[PDB]
RNA sequence: CGCGGCCGGCGCCUAGCAGCCGACUUAGAACUGGUGCGGACCAGGGGAAUCCGACUGUUUAAUUAAAACAAAGCAUCGCGA
RNA sequence: UCGGCCGAUCGAAAGGGAGUCGGGUUCAGAUCCCCGAAUCCGGAGUGGCGGAGAUGGGCGCCGCGAGGCGUCCAGUGCGGUAACGCGACCGAUCCCGGAGAAGCCGGCGGGAGCCCCGGGGAGAGUUCUCUUUUCUUUGUGAAGGGCAGGGCGCCCUGGAAUGGGUUCGCCCCGAGAGAGGGGCCCGUGCCUUGGAAAGCGUCGCGGUUCCGGCGGCGUCCGGUGAGCUCUCGCUGGCCCUUGAAAAUCCGGGGGAGAGGGUGUAAAUCUCGCGCCGGGCCGUACCCAUAUCCGCAGCAGGUCUCCAAGGUGAACAGCCUCUGGCAU
């Protein structure tokens, strides 16, 4: 059958040296140098494992020349956390507030008497 | 290259100042007119032969109308 | 059906190391790769990433414990003893 | 008993409107057959007015307190209640659920609830709902 | 009436059938050759003991691969910057 | 006023690192030349063209209605319950995060290339007898669009013990199973533009001492798999071993500011198209029983990639095809 050679000079199986087999209209296979699989982005909470819905998955270079609306979501931290760690934080956000409201006008009651 | 879907995207296509030339392919089955923009070659597949001929009487003048047979 | 008589996990050293030094490391060896049930969401899915390093993997709760075990009876009493002179130090 | 009533503040907890706040117009809580789950018509504010102070002058201030609006229909799982209510009087019959099915009328009722919204932003009242939540 | 289609009075495969297609693999049997058949190739001689080193590992490139070194284990010593 | 890379600089032709492929062509060069299709980065001050922003309501009038005038008020986009989507989608200093950016081994699954099988062609081989036979050959690049296929620790409804779902193994579930309906990512597969005009196989006709000559026909339909090799993904195991860094690129938070008075409008634009440019050095050949080192055309030494048929457990040994050679 017919056997395959490198078209660059870099004649190592390293990481940057990766081909895949490809047909020609002449009807001959030819390695084609193949680019390094993307990774979307991970959250920004840092906890739940998950990469982001949504975005992209390209190598950092090629975000350069995307469009915004291809890098984001359309929400608050969209594109770089995700929607249930947003939900928490909307919650959290505002369950803090509210305590710390209950604990000032606790201690206001609570200072009423000398 | 782009593949141009209907009749009337292709007339205005043609009618750009990069627009280089329009070749006319005819095959068995379609008759594909290809203009040669700047960036792209622009392929409008025609299917019958009337439309076709009659697309081809429509073109601008001053545009090169190489045909391929 | 029952495989080894005594030996269990350490089956795979083979003859190696000696009977009382593999009867030594097999203990350490089921609690280091044991599943402990997690303190925090109740699922028996904390287990040791590295050594002293426990991760569950359903709250991604990362814990530092034991070298072998989730927590040593010496940390245990440190906390109790801690809490104590805790609530000794104030009134 | 039941506490999610017209006229009360709620979070918006997913979509776009993540973190506005927003005020009950019509709760549903049964279903209609289209949205069987418990959900609630909610007039809330995209763009909160911005912070002004006394060394600003007259046409900055104007500008600076321009409110942009919008109306919802949520799911009661999307939205977090809170114990605040404001008595803002929508017009319903420019607010109601039928709205979604024509953008022009769309238009009208974003418009009538920001007119709303923003004379009750003015004269310094429910001045918890106009501010921007921090997360 | 869209020799075909929308609902239904219109019936019991319910011990599961009908047709089509498809790899290799295993077991059993008969017959058979001048008992020869893992037919070339590939491809452990075995057992009973004694000494030393636990083992795997390493070593004098160019005369010594060992019982030598290493090793885990055991023990001792110094040290609070 | 703000401003810590808190330290110059060097250090990899196997690490990181945007973006070129197909066909043809030489005596010797081609991913570099020619032809044809793209693409990345940078620039555009006098703003290149469109599109977006962004062009709607209220009240007085005129007007048969429709529609026209004046005034006032908006207008830094919109859709989906949601996951998220749509062609753009104002915004600085500052802050946060992501990608770059991660070991070894196991077992599965998807895709491709190769191998195998059954037919249809074209050309060859055998024909002493047989053989509808044996052999060769029977394309579609990048980059776009669409659709399969694979994956998801993504969403909504709902609430599960007579527990159920499920893998080769596992494993999963009131912190929300099963089921129904959706969303996203990858898409190297298929179709399509590229594209048949090229390439190839055959059969011919002319010659330009040496034609990218001219022409006819063809370039078809299927089936298989613990197969082999790449690749993508899922899920495990091991570690007193936890398997780089930095350039570089991006998203978000915040809102200092900027833009216009209702105009065929402004600031602005990560949207479509258009215009210009990409300098320097390397590039032949050998890469070894003869182009390197060993005094030499020296049985030694010298880092890698591709990898057919039979037998067989097999990248074993033995025989063979493509390719090569002359002991
Ligand atoms: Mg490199
Ligand atoms: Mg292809
Ligand atoms: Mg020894
Ligand atoms: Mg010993
Ligand atoms: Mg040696
Ligand atoms: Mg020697
Ligand atoms: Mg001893
Ligand atoms: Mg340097
Ligand atoms: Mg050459
Ligand atoms: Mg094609
Ligand atoms: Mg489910
Ligand atoms: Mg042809
Ligand atoms: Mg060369
Ligand atoms: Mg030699
Ligand atoms: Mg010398
Ligand atoms: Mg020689
Ligand atoms: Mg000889
Ligand atoms: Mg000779
Ligand atoms: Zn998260
Ligand atoms: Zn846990």
């Amino acid at each position: 059958v017919q056997r395959l050679t490198y078209r660059r000079r870099l004649s190592y199986n390293t990481a940057s040296n990766k081909t895949r087999l490809s047909r020609t209209p002449g009807n001959r296979i030819v390695y084609l140098y193949t680019k390094k699989v993307g990774k979307a982005p991970k959250s920004a909470c840092g906890v739940c494992p998950g990469r982001l819905r949504g975005v992209r998955a390209v190598r950092p270079k090629v975000l350069m020349r995307l469009s915004k609306t291809k890098k984001h979501v359309s929400r608050a931290y969209g594109g770089s956390m995700c929607a249930k760690c947003v939900r928490d934080r909307i919650k959290r956000a505002f369950l803090i507030e509210e305590q710390k409201i209950v604990v000032k006008v606790l201690k206001a009651q609570a200072q009423s008497q000398k | 290259p782009r593949k141009i879907e209907e009749i009337k995207d292709f007339l205005l296509t043609a009618r750009r100042k990069d627009a280089k030339s329009v070749k006319i392919k005819k095959n068995k089955d379609n008759v594909k007119f290809k203009v040669r923009c700047s960036r792209y070659l622009y392929t409008l597949v025609i299917t019958d032969k009337e439309k076709a001929e009659k697309l081809k009487q429509s073109l601008p003048p001053g545009l090169a109308v190489k045909e391929l047979k | 059906a029952k495989r080894t008589k005594k030996v269990g996990i350490v089956g795979k050293y083979g003859t190696r190391y000696g009977a009382s030094l593999r009867k030594m490391v097999k203990k350490i060896e089921i609690s280091q790769h044991a599943k402990y049930t997690c303190s925090f969401c109740g699922k028996t899915k904390m287990k040791r990433r590295a050594v002293g390093i426990w991760h569950c993997g359903s709250c991604m709760k990362t814990v530092a414990g034991g070298a072998w075990t989730y927590n040593t009876t010496s940390a245990v009493t440190v906390k109790s003893a801690i809490r104590r002179l805790k609530e000794l130090k104030d009134q | 008993g039941k506490f999610m009533k017209p006229g009360k503040v709620v979070l918006v907890l997913a979509g776009r409107y993540s973190g506005r706040k927003a005020v009950i117009v019509k709760n549903i809580d049964d279903g209609t057959s289209d949205r069987p789950y418990s959900h609630a018509l909610v007039a809330g504010i995209d763009r909160y007015p911005r912070k002004v102070t006394a060394a600003m002058g007259k046409k900055k201030i104007a500008k600076r307190s321009k409110i942009k609006s919008f109306v919802k229909v949520y799911n009661y799982n999307h939205l977090m209640p809170t114990r605040y209510s404001v008595d803002i009087p929508l017009d319903k019959t420019v607010v109601n659920k039928d709205v979604f099915r024509d953008p022009a009328l769309k238009r009208k009722a974003r418009r009538e609830a920001k007119v709303k919204f923003e004379e009750r932003y003015k004269t310094g009242k429910n001045k918890w709902f106009f501010q921007k939540l921090r997360f």
